[PDB]
């Protein structure tokens, strides 16, 4: 029963970890950070914060993070970078299209990274970002966001890429007018209990803070 | 006309800043682009646009003939347009196997519309429908194809953006669908 173990276990990993930027440090021991896999960021911003554009423009060197750009910013052309690539497709636009093309992407990497119009596959994907989950949102609604967590856990598992999100905060979805009217955020916690960190981003003065949402 | 954002809002333009634009947009050289003007009363300046462009000068009479008007009362009718809009622009990239189509939407009077649809259906059917449509028009503008591209702007009065002005230096219940949308899901607002 004995179990002796190299130290190299410890040090090494089949999976990729996601390395905060300067605007996100002192939120969470340096052990908790040696492995967050799964990050959300809370933010009102329509466009990504700097932290978040800080945690995406990571790419080291044959290593791409996959964007799934629901909100058509970061593959417009003037966005592009050259560590992504990009998913931004009518067919990808809602929760449903999203799950089925994510499931392609577990069971069979190459044909869901070719409708990204990936030429060759010299590369580590390393992460998978999401951008913005308050356009995917009853009951059904839980059923659909636990689908989606199931999803990129399954791909993270087989992959290693971490997995970060972002939605608007509540406000958002008090809707026009208020005629819509836990987080400061409406995503279920069968989505929310799985991830490792929880990023919020206010201003409080003209000041923008990001802070641990342990909530 | 590649200045443009895949989605703009234009506060208040007076009636001669919106004809000169549409002018100068639409008799750019070896391109073809159309303005798909989409508004929820029948008020295109039209006596000012003859004005401004008359349509018995020889030159003029191509921009008329690529202004399309629509009178669209709520979000339904909207959705609808942005199908055929988007069958206009497949079926150009498709036959692109000839001069690029430039297509300019302009939607006037939309959170009428929204109102409309509200009191027709369910507060939580309206935002759906508007988003749908808002995220499809940021897909289509989006797409790298140089056979036929669409640009999207969205014209509100003054005083819907109240958070916009008072921001760039009240009493309030939530925005209105003018600050919503220049929140959520506008690239940039263009005085």
């Amino acid at each position: 029963n004995i179990r002796i173990y190299p130290l190299s276990n410890f040090i090494t990993s089949t999976k990729n970890y996601i390395n905060l930027p300067n605007e996100l440090r002192n939120l969470i021991s340096e052990e908790q950070e040696s492995k967050l896999g799964f990050l959300h960021i809370i933010e009102s911003d329509f466009k990504p914060s700097v932290a978040l554009q800080k945690l995406v423009n990571c790419t080291t060197g044959d290593e791409k993070i996959l964007i799934i750009d629901i909100v058509s910013i970061w593959s417009q052309q003037k966005q592009r970078q050259h560590g992504a690539i990009y998913m931004n497709s009518l067919s990808c636009i809602n929760i449903t299209g999203l799950i089925v093309f994510l499931e392609l992407l577990y069971d069979s990497p190459m044909d869901a990274l070719r409708r990204c119009q990936v030429d060759n596959f010299n590369f580590q994907l390393r992460g998978i970002v999401i951008d913005n989950l308050s356009f995917l949102n009853d009951v059904i609604n839980l059923s659909k966001f636990e689908k989606l967590f199931k999803i990129l856990r399954k791909l993270r598992e087989f992959l290693g890429c971490w997995i970060i999100t972002k939605s608007f905060p509540t406000d958002f979805y008090n809707g026009i007018e208020n005629t819509l009217v836990l987080y400061p955020t409406k995503l279920p916690d069968s989505y929310m209990k799985g991830m490792d960190l929880i990023i919020y981003r206010e201003v409080v003065d003209g000041r923008p803070q990001y802070r641990r949402i342990a909530a | 006309y590649e200045d443009l954002e895949l989605i703009t809002i234009w506060p208040s333009p007076t009636k001669n800043k919106l004809c000169q634009f549409i002018k100068q947009n639409l008799s750019k050289e070896h391109v073809v682009t159309q303005l798909f003007f989409i508004d929820a009363t029948s008020s295109f300046p039209l006596s000012q646009f003859q004005k401004l462009v008359p349509p018995t000068l020889p030159e003029n009479v191509r921009i008329y003939e690529n202004i399309r008007i629509n009178t669209c009362l709520d979000l339904e009718e909207l959705s609808a347009i942005t199908v055929k809009l988007l069958q206009i622009l497949s079926m150009n990239k498709i036959n692109a196997q000839t001069e690029p189509l430039k297509i300019i939407l302009y939607i006037n009077g939309l959170e009428v519309m929204f109102r409309n649809s509200q009191f027709k259906s369910s507060p939580q059917r309206s935002h759906e429908l508007l988003r749908d449509t808002l995220l499809k028009l940021r897909v289509m503008g989006n797409d790298e194809n140089e056979n036929a591209s669409i640009r999207t702007l969205l014209e509100f009065p003054k005083e819907q953006l109240l958070d916009y002005y008072l921001k760039k230096n009240r009493i309030k219940n939530g925005d209105s669908l003018a600050e919503y949308i220049w929140k959520y899901y506008a690239d940039s607002l263009f005085e």
